């Protein structure tokens, strides 16, 4: 499934993406694919990792009743809309669930 | 009122290359010109104060002073006698300290272990560990030297040396450096630098990157 | 593989699943000769998790590791009403799985004269 | 002026399989009559110090405050009061311990790092590392095992916990077990078993083999 | 390799019904779903009581022995990029497929 | 990242190339990628090396406060100017950080 | 190979060793025509490590890998009294070593 929900665009805008939250308490993450490596790279996770480029500008939120993991990029320095990936588990690369360009 | 003697550490005499005898007074409040008197065994090492503060949170701050001598003097083993004279303390005195001698020297053996494949699989961070074994003046200073020069001291954590299992005299330490996965994946060398007494010329450098594990002669790739 | 590495014994398991009537009968034959009922132990039918009206039952035959190495047969025969001939037989030996290993060599500047 | 207590650690809890409520006071006076009342928070003094040591004030209690309570909520759950009357104390020094509850429970993440290639080349020995990173309340208990046989604590020594740099609250630890290279080159399980409060069922082990990195699908060899 | 393409365009409101051929040799059937570049069609529904998670509740199966057909209906039919929805019989799934179906 | 900037071409025009300054103080260079060979070629670096036919015309400036490294070709001979790469690190090929595609014809 | 991971300059050395009476004249040519003296610098003779009566000397040529990658000849010519013709030469290319690259590629699962 590739429901890229948000290609939204502003120099100071904030984009919120809803993410499938399986709830079996597994690590849930927002990931970013890199063309050079060919492998997706974590930007946000349940484990408190914040990527070097996105220090403090991205936030995660949990709704178990709604089963939603929202990722909020509050300052889009309009850096490349990447093909982002929701996934679960301790394997970021193969654990992806949905894509979100 | 309370006399403390902080001897120079090998880390300090390596970083600044000038050994730094330390004496301190506690249980006293800071009147003015806070310091501790300074002498060597011959008394020539009369030096100046530093680290002036008005008061402790309990208004009983420890006065601080410093003295300087040649680096080889501390390793010479001779006793060094620093005086203790401050306005707050009732009676001045003097103390003597020296490097503890008669202590076996074993050369450190340094190994660099790359992060496990699982840690890279998480794609969050990766820990390169510098393991130093078989060294026993119980002192080691390990730092990390990548891309030419020194990483911020916050990045790496070095455990206190802990006495080995098999070898009684010889110790060990571990220094973990946590870096993001993409630099490792990229290829980036990260050196580890074990400064130690028992070392030939006191410094040993080791290098690990993504391609160290891979064999160089044969290259077998499985394709589907 | 762990039991084979231990070399003390081995446990072949016949897993009968999906049969709707509770009653079933599993028996294990070797070389066409039924084995003694002591060797194989069969579980009582227990309801399957994802199948409401269908049950499952294992059956384990314990044999020596050497017998497994001497590439044997061990069929497991199952009897039920729903089966066509009221019985079906499944056989697995030591060479059932193996999938042809290419042992590709690559002589390059080497000698020994050895003819080729 | 308070009765020091040594709460049992989850390492002590797991190894002992029972809790040892202890108020042996580090740094007190033990002239005589120093009754430890291992009271519960409800005032029920259950078993107090049975088998208490000798009357020796070596600037501490030689006499013990140790008992043998019951773990489940008898270590956790509530708090345990120790009211100590001295032969020179009208007001008995009392203190309750709730096993510092209120911390943040994280699951450890365990990585087994195999011995470095240089160490194997030296052929003298080998050191397998069990890096334990990411825990919440910092009190892990690491053991090594081999084919289900718990190895003797002599040949593996594990560092105490120490504040992870990237994550403030989380901690890391190292358990290195040092083998024999001729033991490593042949297949040996060398499992690492970590007992922590926050792990699923408090235990999780991860093994490593000499063949743990090797790609499985092809056994490349060089004949010379 | 017969290729009916039902192509029910009802999207969320559509209820696709596809009739695949049926041997009538009492062998089990299945409706394959070619899994994302695996090549191994995963079964949506079958004579066996298995129904997929995604297609549960909405997928139903009906029989036509005299007409030699099996009718599989996705009632809800909410969009899911439908790949070749092969229907085939036999214990083996990928090999036994007969009719491809595109939705 | 490829903030490519095509620049004007003059005999005396000083074309300016903007480069990131990682503050890491490694050898910072500008690379003339040699497409036919497929390998990098440095025209100037943090070291005092300057390419043979770029000698006496290119100079470099450091500005850590602005995270900026200036490469100004004071005397442009309007020669074949291919893609340039601002880069850092001892390795030069791998090292590139910014790709600027510039044409001095316009 | 470490410095060629850098694109500035390749230094090619002409180790002249085990000679005597210590005085040798070392120079360089590219394609038979002597290089300018500011390109290369030669070290003074120095007594050998092991052997006593002999000596050794060095001579480095700083090129630049554009001329190197792209394979030049870069020959070093050494003049000394004891040489039968008084002169010897050695040559190096970007490819004066390179052991053969065995690159097999089997596709055999079709069987
Ligand atoms: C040199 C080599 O790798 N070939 C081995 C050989 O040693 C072994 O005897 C035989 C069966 O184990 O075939 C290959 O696996
Ligand atoms: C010729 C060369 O330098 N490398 C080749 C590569 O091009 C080829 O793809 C591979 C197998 O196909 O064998 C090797
Ligand atoms: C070594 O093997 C890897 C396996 O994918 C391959 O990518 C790489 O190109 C190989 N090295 C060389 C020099 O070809
Ligand atoms: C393949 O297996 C044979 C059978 O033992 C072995 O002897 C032979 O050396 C192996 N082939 C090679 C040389 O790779
Ligand atoms: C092929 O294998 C047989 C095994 O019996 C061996 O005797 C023979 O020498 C092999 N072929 C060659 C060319 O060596
Ligand atoms: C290949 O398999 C043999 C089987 O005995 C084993 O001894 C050998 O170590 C294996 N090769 C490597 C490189 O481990």
């Amino acid at each position: 499934i590739l429901p890229e929900v948000k290609v939204e665009g502003e120099l100071g805008g904030s984009v919120t993406i809803k993410c499938p939250l399986p709830e079996m308490h597994v690590r849930i993450y927002l990931c970013r694919e890199m063309a050079g490596s060919g492998t997706c790279g974590t930007v946000v996770s349940t484990t408190n990792f914040i990527k070097a480029e996105y220090k403090g500008r991205v936030t995660l939120k949990q709704y178990p009743r709604k089963n939603l993991f929202l990722v909020e990029v509050t300052q889009l320095t309009e850096s490349d809309s990447g093909v982002y990936a929701c996934g679960a588990g301790m394997n970021t690369d193969r654990g992806k669930t949905q894509k979100v360009t | 009122i309370r006399v403390f003697a902080i001897p120079p550490s090998f880390a300090s005499i390596f970083l600044t290359k000038s050994t730094k005898l330390t004496c301190l007074v506690t249980d006293l409040t800071t009147y003015d010109s806070v310091t501790i008197s300074w002498t060597r065994q011959n008394g020539e090492a009369v030096k100046t104060h530093t680290n002036i503060s008005e008061s402790h949170p309990n208004a009983t701050f420890s006065a601080v002073g410093e003295a300087s001598i040649c680096e080889d003097d501390w390793n010479s083993g001779e006793r060094f006698t620093c005086t203790v004279t401050h306005t707050d303390l009732p009676s001045p005195l003097k103390q003597t300290i020296s490097r503890p001698k008669g202590v076996a020297l074993h050369r450190p053996d340094v190994y660099l272990l790359p992060p496990a494949r699982e840690q890279l699989n998480l794609r969050e961070s990766a820990t390169i560990t510098c393991l130093v074994t078989g060294f026993s003046p119980a002192d080691v200073f390990v730092q990390w030297m990548q891309r030419g020069q020194p990483l911020s001291p916050e990045k790496y954590v070095t455990s206190a040396p802990m006495p080995e299992p098999q070898a009684p005299g010889r110790y060990f330490a571990h220094s973990i450096l946590t870096v993001s996965e993409e630099e490792w994946n990229t290829g980036e060398t990260y050196t580890c630098v074990v400064a130690h007494e028992a070392l030939p010329n006191r410094v040993t450098e080791r290098t690990v990157d993504k391609s160290t594990g891979k064999p160089t002669l044969y290259n077998v790739s499985l394709v589907m | 593989r762990e039991q084979l590495n231990l070399r003390e014994s081995a446990t072949i398991t016949c897993l009968v699943t999906g049969f709707s009537p509770a009653d079933v009968f599993v028996q294990w034959m070797q070389r066409g000769q039924p084995l003694s009922p002591e060797k194989y132990v069969t579980s009582a039918p227990m309801p399957e998790p994802q199948a409401p009206g269908r049950y499952f039952a294992h059956s384990i035959l314990t044999v020596s590791e050497e017998e497994w190495n001497t590439g044997e047969t061990y069929t497991c025969v199952v009897a039920h009403e729903a089966l066509p001939n009221r019985v079906t037989e499944r056989t697995v030996d030591k060479s059932t799985g193996k999938p042809t290993l290419y042992n590709v060599s690559l002589v390059m500047s080497d000698t020994a004269g050895t003819c080729y």
